[PDB]
């Protein structure tokens, strides 16, 4: 997972 | 507003689990990059439970994290380092001695840097609190680093968190000059931190140019921001 990813998850 | 006891503590539950790493150049890079790419997948989920981080819009979640993840992964091993002169505590199973240093050109300016730092902490006997807050300050961009409501906000969080830094220090009952000195030295050594993390970025670049360590996934992503 990316950061964006992570931080919406 | 949180009363800062209540700041504090939350900080404390926030707190990311541990992870265990599993020499040469290459050998020591690869553990220390993938070290740091487990920790920083730890480290977001880690700044979500900061109070009002998410409340922030994305992009300045987003350039808070690129600016100072490096920083953040600093502390936490000057914080692990403390109590053991002369040793770098990077994981349980990856702990180095400074002249490990050797296996990894450029890497030893980096550890004693890293190793003085933290010999300043166990000099100031650096309070479990106090690195609760100077963490989550690094994060807020205590730094002020250039990244309207979302900027307000962050102010906001990082005024809490500052002033929670004042509470705890005020706890210890020494004079208010004396509490005044410590505030300052801590901020000071955050400043020197921010520059041991550009060094240590501009090293880590240098390493994956070089070919001497493949950089993937999200420590990459990190990296190519910097
Ligand atoms: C040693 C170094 C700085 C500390 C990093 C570092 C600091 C704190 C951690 O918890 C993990 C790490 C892993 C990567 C480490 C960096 C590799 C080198 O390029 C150099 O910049």
């Amino acid at each position: 997972q990316s950061l964006i990813n992570l931080l919406a998850d | 507003t949180l009363s800062p006891e209540q700041l504090v503590l939350t900080l404390l539950e926030a707190e990311p689990p541990n992870v265990l790493v599993s020499f040469t150049e290459a050998s020591m890079m690869m553990s220390l990059t993938k070290l740091a790419d487990k920790e920083l997948v730890h480290m977001i989920g880690w700044a979500k439970k900061i109070p009002g981080f998410v409340e922030l819009s994305l992009l300045d979640q987003v350039r808070l994290l690129e600016s100072c993840w490096m920083e953040v992964l600093m502390v936490g091993l000057m914080w692990r380092s403390i109590d053991h002169p002369g040793k770098l505590i990077f994981a349980p199973d990856l702990v180095l001695d400074r002249d490990e240093g050797k296996c990894v050109e450029g890497i030893l300016e980096i550890f004693d840097m890293l190793l003085a730092t933290t010999s300043r902490f166990r000099e100031l006997k650096l309070q479990h609190k106090e690195y609760l807050c100077v963490k989550a300050m690094i994060l807020l961009n205590s730094s002020m680093y250039p990244l309207a409501e979302s900027s307000r906000k962050l102010t906001h969080l990082l005024n809490a968190v500052t002033d929670a830094l004042v509470w705890v220090i005020a706890k210890s009952g020494i004079s208010s000059q004396q509490q005044s000195v410590r505030l300052a030295n801590l901020l000071m050594l955050l400043s020197h931190v921010r520059h041991i993390s550009n060094k240590g970025m501009e090293h880590l670049l240098s390493m994956k140019c070089k070919n001497v360590v493949p950089v993937y996934d999200l420590l990459l992503e990190m990296l190519n921001a910097h």
